[PDB]
């Protein structure tokens, strides 16, 4: 078999995830393995599973891991930990993805030398790096006018941004030039303040996926470029879990207070106002909040946002932090009021330049109109601050909205966009100790991010496939439709979860009930955990990941009593708040539909276009300098679906050899009996006296395909038989020397 | 895509809407008019009957009935021309695209049920429809899972207890007392 001795295995160790072993005796079917480490050790081959065997060092540090004749885990491990820290690259492919490894580290690879090196290049010519990815696109882009999208994903801090301005910045010195790129690195800033938080595990997490399309003219030359926003974190506004925090902004805007112009918002500290208070940590270490304001009314300058518009925005925001201070006693089961000449309220009014008596009313009753008639009626305190807290978020993601369309207003050029190429960065597969409203809908569009992708490896699939005329049967679609029906079907998840915020006395106790009548046991994907009848299970693509259900509801209410804006676009006081609302059934949608809504946006954005996928991972939480950690990295890899692509592509014929480099490889193997002229007959005729099953490789026009074990087979049988030749050859050597020196002792 | 109509049929008042908008956005009596006095002008688009609001307007000429009385549909045709008018006239909508909702007073007869369902669907070619009581709908209306509910509408008044979602259809009580009769 495979496990002979002087063989190969990973053996899993608690320190770093595999590590490797010697097999210091060949493997016999039982029970037991003799290894060696690089000292001696026995382990157990227990139930059932033999040790993963080990590549052949000739494939160990290639530019493609799916060159790599075993795929597993601990093998991709090993040659992106050795490229990284012997080679110092940063880029591997696998497959069709680019995996790009944060270095926290400058490096010279960026030189305008290499990028006219990468120019005209095709992936196969050249080492990959994030410009051959941009290349890429943009000659699909020029072959055929379809769009190009270039799609960025992993947890924050493993530099998205860093990887889309290099990308760009390849787009800019290829074109030539229009000062584009230096507007959209000024963006940043403000994108970043206001759609960004800190998180448990991290800080400056982004919380919404931002579409940045560059659009071309028929030359293409770089015109000018557009900003879309999708799937923003809208339930954050008014509720954190602990150790979080609201978006930077209001953090910045609070420590500024002490300011001048900010003296009229009233501003306290930050633990003052009751939604930046809940999180716990108001003060992020090693960073400055009162000087990152500074940074942010700079880019606001720079994007040529006003400054009458900058404190239209600040009093906004400061505005949403004095409402949410609004307190309600309830005077009935049914009916509240604001206690009389109430502070927060008075000084909201104030801002916002509205009559103190109708938001005193209209918080706490709502209207009905019959087409003819109309009932004003009381509601309890907690409709009251259900809409309190709906009608902070409606103005929040207004206010986004707008900022938004004001910086395109400034990256726009007048010039008509012949074609563009466009570049996702968005947020990956998300776990954390404590699963919540926020994690299941980031999961939900990985779901859908992961399914597309699929597809459209599959698609590449079944062109190469014709391109060799093989057979397309042998390749199966590996499809996650079942959990995305699990998740948005009706009768799903997120419809159960609807239906249960409209019924009377719903809770997080009866909708739990009704998710284990529905799919207890209905669905292999859904399961209950054994201690709990609180939370739930969905094995997602990348692993299984646990839910509370405890905060859902209270995150999934949205609806906003018309009366309440319709006093807002009342004000008079400044302008900015009337726009905002400019622009019904959307009023009453819940925060689960409207995510729902602005996926199916984005899959229509990019089912339209065609991806080149990057994949971002961070190799160490403490940014040493070319440090990497195993435990660290194995997380990355599984969250950003590298290693589930890996073992659908270990399925199928992973490793392609043209007929003429492998048989460079394998003359060794040949006798000279059956070395014809033809390579490729040669080829057909040996493999099938090496490997006995046809079905484990195929003959394609131009290139073998294999299934994964067998070229390392091959290797294997080719190095044994080299070292039986070695041998032989340097006994008889040594032998002549020997006899040599005996004919010196007859002499 | 597809909302089910949502119709209560009472005595007096019809109301009918959309389901998950708000309130009606048809409501007008459920009464037939038809003239009486002999026509003299010719020519005057003279009609046979009228439906709600047009017979309300023109009640100095028409004798005025109501084709439900204390809950139970007495007369048929009455009741097919007040629905016709519903969805063609006041929502302006085609039944086959959509589930309808149908409201009923309970402990009245079964032929009644049967009826408004051969109706629904034979003439109309509803694709789906729903029967339901009265009382049980004003608890989803305030918001709650338990209590005893006192209805009373033109005709029938009924009370039914209902906790935790449980109907009690043993201390179910009906009284024909309501609405109408305080007038006559
Ligand atoms: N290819 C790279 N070369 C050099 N430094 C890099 C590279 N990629 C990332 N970095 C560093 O990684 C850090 C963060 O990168 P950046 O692109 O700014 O990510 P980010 O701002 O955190 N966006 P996000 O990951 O969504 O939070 C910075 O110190 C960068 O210098
Ligand atoms: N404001 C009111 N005060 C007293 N009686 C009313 C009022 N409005 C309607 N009614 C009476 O109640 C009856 C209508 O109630 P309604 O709920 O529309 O009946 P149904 O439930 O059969 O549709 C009629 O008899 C009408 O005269
Ligand atoms: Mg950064
Ligand atoms: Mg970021
Ligand atoms: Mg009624």
């Amino acid at each position: 078999e495979l496990y002979t001795k002087y063989a190969r295995v990973w053996i899993p160790d608690p320190e770093e995830v595999w590590k490797s072993a010697e097999l210091l005796k060949d493997y016999k079917p039982d029970k037991v393995l003799q290894l060696r480490l690089e000292k001696d050790l026995e382990y157990c081959l227990d139930p059932k599973e033999l040790p993963p065997l080990r590549n052949p060092d000739i494939l160990v540090g290639e530019n493609d891991l799916t060159a790599l004749s075993y795929l597993h885990e601990p093998a991709v491990l090993h040659n992106l930990k050795v490229r990284f820290i012997d080679s110092k690259l940063i880029y591997t492919y696998c497959g069709i993805v680019l995996v790009a490894i944060n270095p926290y580290e400058q490096l010279p690879i960026y030189g305008e030398d290499i990028i006219n090196a990468y120019s005209g290049q095709n992936m196969g010519d050249m080492d990959p790096h994030i410009f051959a990815v941009a290349e890429e696109a943009y000659k699909q882009m020029a072959r055929d006018e379809r769009n190009q999208s270039i799609i960025v994903s992993g947890e924050s801090g493993a530099g998205k941004t860093v990887s889309a301005k290099y990308a760009m910045r390849y787009f800019a010195t290829v074109s030539g030039s229009a000062n584009v790129e230096e507007k959209v690195l000024a963006s940043n800033p403000i994108m970043e303040s206001i759609g960004n938080a800190k998180t448990t595990r991290n800080d400056n997490s982004s919380r919404f996926g931002k579409y940045i399309e560059i659009g071309f003219d028929k030359r293409y030359r770089i015109i000018g470029a557009n900003m879309r926003t999708y799937l923003l974190e809208k339930s954050r506004v008014v509720f954190q879990a602990e150790e979080e925090r609201n978006y930077h902004i209001f953090y910045q805007l609070c420590a500024s207070a002490a300011l001048p112009e900010f003296k009229t918002l009233r501003l306290g500290n930050a633990n003052y106002f009751h939604y930046t208070k809940q999180g716990g940590s108001p003060v992020i270490d090693g960073i400055d909040d009162a000087k990152e304001m500074v940074n942010t009314r700079q880019a606001c300058t720079l994007l040529g946002i006003s400054d009458s518009y900058q404190m239209g925005i600040f009093r906004i925001l400061a505005g949403i932090l004095h409402l949410g201070n609004v307190e309600f006693a309830s005077r009935d089961s049914d009916s509240c009021a604001i206690p009389p000449k109430h502070d927060p309220l008075t000084i909201f009014c104030d801002l916002m330049g509205v009559d103190y008596e109708e938001m005193a009313h209209w918080l706490c009753h709502r209207k009905l109109a019959t087409a003819t008639e109309t009932y004003i009626k009381p509601i309890s305190k907690l409709h009251a601050i259900n809409a309190r807290d709906a009608l902070a978020k409606h103005i929040y993601a207004n206010l986004f909205n707008w900022i938004v369309d004001h910086v395109n207003k400034a990256l726009h050029s007048t010039v008509k966009q012949h074609s563009f190429i466009g570049v996702l960065d968005i947020y990956g597969f998300e776990t954390f100790e404590i699963n919540s409203f926020e994690q299941f809908c980031i999961n939900y569009a990985n779901e859908k991010l992961q399914q597309q992708f699929n597809m459209h490896v599959f698609k590449l699939e079944q062109e190469e496939y014709m391109k060799e005329q093989i057979p397309w049967t042998l390749i199966d679609f590996y499809d996650n439709q079942p959990c995305i029906n699990l998740i948005e079907a009706k009768m799903g998840v997120l419809d159960l979860l609807d239906e249960e915020c409209k019924m009377p006395k719903g809770s997080d106790d009866t909708w739990a009930q009704k998710l284990y009548n529905t799919h207890l046991n209905k669905c292999a994907l859904f399961e209950k955990p054994r201690l709990s009848n609180k939370a739930f299970i969905i094995k997602h693509f990348a692993d299984k990941v646990e839910y509370q259900c405890e905060g859902f509801l209270e995150k999934n209410k949205d609806t906003v009593y018309e009366e309440q804006i319709k006093v807002l676009k009342s004000s008079k006081k400044f302008k900015l708040l009337p726009e905002l609302f400019q622009d019904s059934k959307e009023h009453k949608k819940t925060v689960g539909h409207q995510f729902r809504n602005s996926l199916h946006l984005l899959m229509e954005t990019l089912n339209a276009t065609t991806p080149h996928y990057v994949r971002c991972i961070k190799p160490n939480d403490f940014k040493f300098p070319f440090t990497f950690d195993e435990k660290r990295a194995v997380q990355q890899l599984r969250a950003c679906g590298v290693l589930e692509t890996i073992r659908i592509s270990a399925a199928g014929f992973p490793s392609r050899w043209t007929y003429q480099e492998f048989f460079s490889r394998y003359r060794v193997l040949m006798k000279q009996k059956d070395v014809l002229s033809d390579r490729k007959q040669t080829c057909k005729n040996v493999l099938e006296k090496l490997i006995l099953d046809k079905d484990k490789y195929q003959f394609g026009k131009t290139k073998i395909f294999f299934r994964a074990g067998q070229v390392a087979y091959l290797e294997k049988i080719r190095a044994d038989k080299l070292r039986a030749a070695c041998i032989r050859i340097q006994k008889t050597i040594r032998g002549w020397l020997m006899r040599k020196k005996y004919m010196r002792m007859r002499r | 895509e597809t909302t089910a109509l949502v119709c209560d049929n009472g005595s007096g008042l019809v109301k009918a809407g959309f389901a998950g908008d708000d309130a009606p956005r048809a409501v007008f009596p459920s009464i037939v008019g038809r003239p009486r006095h002999q026509g003299v002008m010719v020519g005057m688009g003279q009609k046979d009957s009228y439906v709600g609001d047009e017979a309300q307007s023109k009640r100095g000429i028409l004798t005025l009935k109501y084709p439900i009385e204390h809950g139970i549909i007495t007369n048929w045709d009455d009741m097919e021309k007040i629905w016709h008018h519903t969805f063609y006239n006041e929502l302006r909508v085609a039944p086959e695209e959509h589930p309808t909702l149908l409201t009923e007073a309970p402990l009245n007869p079964k032929a009644n049920r049967e009826k408004m369902t051969q109706i629904m669907f034979e003439t109309f070619n509803v694709p789906a429809m729903y029967v339901a009581i009265q009382a049980v709908l004003s608890l989803y209306a305030s918001g709650r899972t338990t209590g005893i509910v006192l209805d009373s509408g033109d005709g029938v008044t009924h009370n039914v207890p209902i906790y935790e979602g449980y109907a009690l259809p043993h201390a179910i009580m009906r009284l024909d007392l309501a609405g109408r009769d305080l007038t006559d």
